[PDB]
């Protein structure tokens, strides 16, 4: 598929609404050209990522994205299949889903979105097999999340 | 042994179906589940009522009258099962009939069959 | 209740009182099948044969409850003293074709 | 069976079909349906296996209590039993009851309490609880404290009353309100009730001496008014009740003189069966000492019922304890081995074993077939 | 066979303990007492609840998910008794545990064990 | 036994003595008393045999209902069980209850109804119903509709209440008001109640990974606060609760490396036993495929519990399904063969078979001994 | 009663209404364990895995009686319409560590 | 023993109280010298015997001496052991027993007593073995009584 479309529908995501305040980075450039998010498992990133998650997401998805008002984000079943990938997970956050899960470009810079994705990806409790978003070395040091 | 051959009583082993006081026993030897030859296991009720038989005692050569009283109020023991019918007669002759559950008279109207005891009630040669 | 039980265990035949009211049990029967006695008498059954036998009155005859008497064996006895007047029917628990009656007048 | 339902099952799958489980219904009652009861050696709870003797398939089962008395209506509209259960397995408060079951679903149709626990607890004798021939009344025997037969109305589903009877045993109903009993003295008693006080009772004459011992399992074909009643020697008494009164037919001898000289005698549990259409007698026999009458036997003799003519002698090959027959034109000879807990189904004509159904409880002893129409 | 050797499934006889859909069956094959592979005998109640197993079908080479539902409300059949534990896990993992009486959800709260059926509920290779 | 009571019986007679029948009393409980329970393959009514392991004599029995949970007080003052019965054998109204029995007369002392039928009906796991160590309270597990343990006051003979518990299984009581459970997640939960609202619940840490499978029959010596818990491979976890808190001791390996290389694994029902005075572990083992864990096994390994030092390896000679030991100075190794329905009693030191008690129901599976004093 | 049962048999996943209130059951859990809905809404559960699962409310939650729902198998659905407001807790009958809740406000 | 004594006691029976009206016969002479009663099973006697019995004895012992107010006289158990014999049975009737079973010499001639004895002996239902009162030929044609 070519890259970025709204997951329920308005199809092409529109990047002219994003804040310029953070679309500059090597992470955002790399991901926009390749669909690969370099923050996954980045020990550097992960403490900001966890706070981005708690401020914006734990209300509905719970503390460890195990689910509360809205669904769990911590295993291999994704209501929208695309979310097995960072392109799709990104498309869910930029674009929005339905309900109270709206578009997130008006509160988060593009590079903050990829940092939050990496915390979602860190909260996964399945095993590195369906951890398709991880490279081999990232899989090799990945541990199923334990609260 | 051949089940159809004649009964040869012995007086050496009481848990054996050919132990001489067991010539018209139906059911289970009480001694195999906590009773003796003449007494019920713990927890069972003793019937007063019985079928009888005259059994030849190969040791002292006399026939004795055995009163096959049941111990009752328990499910069957499932151990030392014998059926001997020496001198056993149809149900219309109840005093020598052994397919009847002889539990009458046992405390609290206990009527399930656990085992049979083999007391001697008198000589009858 | 209409009968007192004097000894609740069979006792031996040769201890039955001098000239007592006696029903012999022999040849699979109660040899005096319709005894008449007076209010206050004691009946003693005595089993003359090897085959154990007893006396059993059912519920509502002597009392609220049935009296199944003790099994007697050869030459044992067992008594009952009738305190009310009436026809009391009994049979033998292992052998219910063996029957009798005490008539207390 | 396996192979058959496996190539079925397997291919069901290669054709794509997934399974939507349900509770089956038993095939409608036919003449090849045979009932095996397992008294389980006096265990407090028992089983009855419903088998299709043709296919040699268990097709249902029923649970019961201590030492129950199975009954099958001849016309196949129900099966019932009188049973005993206790609040704490084998002790506690006793409940005696009759349950009636539908014969396609095996579900209970009536459950009727019998007051004051009056059933007689004996090794199972098929003729100690009996249906009257219209199927609306069940009669059962009470031995203590006094001989009596209770009357259960299966139609308004209730216990009616106990009938005082003399010192007589087994119940052979000949009409809605009449049945016969065999007495201690050697006579048969006829009991007519509906005579709403006490029944009207009549004795026939004494028909067998004090020292002739008639078995606990007589065969009775109620549609033929015929009672076939062996003795420990294989002498067969036959009484015909089809008039309403007992007519004593001639006593046939079931064993040849040479067999009685060589020590052949009947032995088993349900030792006799009577086919009514062919009018024939099958008897279980072997060589035995006099007093080894309850043991299994390895042969079967067949004789003409009218003449006493020996038709055949089968060599069964297993140790059989009870026999019975289907009541159709080309019948099966059902042979049950308590020790094998297996039912061998033989051709009644030739004695050739055709099928077996094993694993039939812990102590199976009684076979019951319906004489249909 | 040696009871300890590995399970070799067959797809030729459903009453046999090695019939392939029976790799984690505990109890008694329903077909042996009036049921089929997938249906309860007359008079028994069908549970909704089950332990499961993935059984390799030697004929078409796929593993299938078997849902071992019990037929309940009767004493055990006593015929075709098998215990297979392929992929069976302790009681703290209840979804693959087979010593539990899976009679939940059966009509009239029927809870005694008669037999187990072996319906296929989906593929799981 | 026979010969002994025959020369007795016989001579009793040649000395003139006639028999006055009575109901016997069981000899007072000793350390050689061993209890065998026969679940009878999920039959609706079951038996427990009371045996004197020394003389190899059945000395009493008890009847029970569907799939009961036997319990023996360690000090020998009672035995009890929690049980299930039904008004019509296997269907009808359910009654779950606890009965308490005196251990000399075998007569019931209390019969306590458990409301709303809450027992868990599982193949029998000795630690799913448990006595607290003072013997005044029985706790039993409920699985559906939600994990819970009920509390039965055996002293004022009544059911008290159900305790909501997390997704944890088995009940190992360490005090009048505390017990441990092993949870789905791999942790042990400590439950303190008498905290009269909800209990106080604590988890230990996870002590075994998701793919290590601990058996359904752990051994627990309550007088030693010791839980010996094998895995499918024979790795033995041991937890010590004698402080009130779970301390995880070192995991010993029960099979040698050569035995695991040659395919030896534990298999059976009650696969482990722990002698507390000698502090030793006995494990049932044989060569088996990975997933043939519930099958009988022919050897027994003995190891030191502290070191993991293998002390002995017995060649049992029969197919054993469960083991247990008396808790005295010179102990017996009780080996039960469900298939033989026989209890072999061996010397625990040498493994030498000494006695056997056969004909022990239809499917015997559980052995229970009291750790006396 | 506080819930109407719309179809009492599971029906297939690809027949769930366009944009319905849906709880997926996958990886041994109820993926939206605390759903809030309004009085009048229909919840549909859909079981995304092979392992059969159901929803079971006990007695006194939806009605006098417990509702054990039908077992769903892969890609089957099952709905309930809540007519009173309240917190209704449920678990899965074979697997009681699987829990959820509908909050109807 | 020498012959005739009262069975409970006054011991010697006194024959001076008997009626002379029937002590003359061959039966009474034979029995008094030998203790043997020739009327047993005498087809000649037996119809008078049966009427003597019904008039005097069935009231208390019943119709077939099976028992009623007083005991059965029809089997091998005799409360007084002597009654296995005709000497003793005679002694019970002449002399009396206790109660309402008094002496019978004031209603019956000696030869009527032996005729009644023979009906009692005919009413026996045991078997010729304990039919010690019968000779071999009398045993040989003896049939246990059937009502
Ligand atoms: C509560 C008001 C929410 C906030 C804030 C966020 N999410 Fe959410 N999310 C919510 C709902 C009700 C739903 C369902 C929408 C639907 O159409 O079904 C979701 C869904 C998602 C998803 C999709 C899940 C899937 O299985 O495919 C994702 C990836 C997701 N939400 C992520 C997420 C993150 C990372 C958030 C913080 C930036 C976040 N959500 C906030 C409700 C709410
Ligand atoms: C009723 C008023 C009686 C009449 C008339 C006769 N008998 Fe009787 N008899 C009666 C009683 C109450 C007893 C018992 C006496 C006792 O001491 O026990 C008897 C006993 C006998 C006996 C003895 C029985 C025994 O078993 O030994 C005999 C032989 C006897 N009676 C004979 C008999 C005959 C032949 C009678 C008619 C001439 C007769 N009795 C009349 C009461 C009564
Ligand atoms: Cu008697
Ligand atoms: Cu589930």
């Amino acid at each position: 598929a070519p890259q970025f479309f709204n997951i329920i529908d308005g199809s092409p995501l529109n990047f002219d609404d994003a804040m310029e305040e953070g679309r500059d980075t090597e992470a955002v450039k790399h991901f926009l050209e390749t669909g690969e998010n370099v923050y996954n498992e980045d020990p550097e990133i992960l403490p900001e990522a966890e706070e981005l998650y708690a401020g914006m997401c734990s209300g509905c998805h719970g503390h460890y994205a195990e689910g509360k008002i809205g669904p769990g984000l911590n295993d291999a079943y994704w209501t929208y299949p695309g979310n097995e990938t960072d392109v799709g997970l990104f498309s869910t956050l930029y674009g929005g889903a339905t309900g109270q899960m709206g578009p997130m470009w008006g509160s988060l810079t593009l590079d903050e979105m990829l940092r939050t994705m990496a915390w979602v990806r860190h909260l996964y409790t399945g095993d590195p097999k369906d951890a398709s978003w991880l490279t081999d070395e990232q899989k090799a040091g990945f541990t199923p999340f334990q609260p | 042994t051949d089940p159809r051959a004649k009964w040869v009583p012995q007086d050496n082993d009481i848990q054996a179906c050919d132990y001489w006081r067991h010539c018209s026993i139906d059911g289970n030897i009480c001694d195999c589940s906590g009773g003796s030859l003449t007494n019920c296991p713990p927890g069972t009720k003793l019937a007063t009522a019985s079928w009888v038989a005259s059994c030849y005692n190969p040791t002292d050569g006399q026939s004795y009258l055995i009163a096959y009283r049941d111990c009752c109020g328990y499910n069957v023991s499932g151990r030392c099962p014998c059926l001997n019918t020496e001198g056993e007669l149809p149900v219309y002759r109840p005093e020598f009939a052994n397919d009847i559950i002889w539990c009458f008279g046992a405390e609290d109207d206990a009527m399930t069959y656990h085992c049979t005891i083999s007391p001697i009630v008198g000589k009858a040669s | 209740d209409k009968a007192t039980i004097p000894s609740e265990s069979p006792f031996a035949a040769a201890e039955v009182a001098d000239g007592a009211i006696v029903v012999d049990i022999a040849k699979m029967k109660y040899e005096t099948p319709e005894l008449h006695v007076k209010v206050g008498d004691t009946v003693t059954w005595i089993n003359r044969e090897a085959m154990p036998h007893n006396v059993h009155f059912v519920a509502g005859v002597l009392g609220e409850a049935a009296l199944k008497g003790p099994m007697m064996k050869k030459e044992q006895a067992y008594s009952l003293t009738f305190t009310e007047a009436g026809t009391y029917d009994y049979h033998c628990t292992p052998h219910p074709f063996m029957r009798g009656k005490v008539v207390v007048e | 069976q396996g192979q058959a339902a496996a190539r079925a099952a397997a291919a069901d799958l290669a054709a794509g079909q997934d399974d939507e489980p349900r509770i089956l219904e038993a095939p409608a009652p036919d003449a090849r349906r045979v009932y095996v009861n397992d008294p389980a050696h006096f265990a407090a709870v028992t089983q009855q296996f419903v088998i299709d003797g043709e296919a040699g398939r268990v097709i249902g089962m029923i649970d019961g209590g201590f030492l129950p008395n199975p009954v099958v209506a001849d016309d196949g509209s129900f099966i019932a039993h009188a049973s005993t259960v206790f609040s704490r397995i084998a002790r506690g408060e006793r409940t005696d009851y009759v349950e009636v079951f539908d014969p396609v679903t095996l579900l209970p149709t009536a459950d009727i309490e019998l007051p004051d626990a009056p059933r007689f607890l004996v090794g199972t004798y098929p003729w100690m609880t009996s249906l009257t021939p219209d199927g609306k009344t069940l009669l059962f025997y009470q031995f203590s404290p006094a001989p009596a037969v209770g009357v259960v109305d299966l139609e308004g589903k209730a216990f009616k009353r106990m009938l005082d009877v003399p010192d007589c045993y087994h119940i052979f109903p000949t009409a809605p309100d009449t049945f016969f009993m065999h007495c201690r003295d050697g006579s048969l008693a006829k009991v007519a009730f509906g005579t709403e006080g006490t029944p009207e009772i009549t004795h026939t004459e004494v028909f067998h001496p004090e020292d002739e011992f008639l078995i606990n399992h007589p065969a009775y074909s109620q549609k033929a008014g015929r009672l076939v009643w062996p003795t420990y020697t294989g002498k067969i008494h036959q009484i015909d009740l089809s008039s309403g009164d007992a007519k004593f037919l001639p006593a046939v001898e079931a064993l040849t003189e040479a067999e009685r000289a060589d020590g052949w005698r009947p032995g088993g549990w349900q030792q006799v069966a009577y086919h009514r259409a062919l009018d024939r007698i099958y008897l279980l026999v072997d060589q035995r000492d006099e007093w080894r009458h309850k043991t299994a036997s390895r042969f079967l003799v067949v004789l003409d019922a009218k003449t006493g003519e020996r038709l055949a002698k089968f060599e069964m090959g297993h140790e059989i304890d009870s026999i019975n027959v289907s009541q159709d034109e080309k019948p099966l000879l059902y042979a049950l081995s308590t020790g094998d807990k297996t039912l061998y189904i033989h051709d009644a004509e030739s004695g050739e074993e055709l099928r077996s159904v094993n694993q039939l409880g812990h102590g199976p002893q009684v076979i019951t077939t319906a004489d249909m129409g």
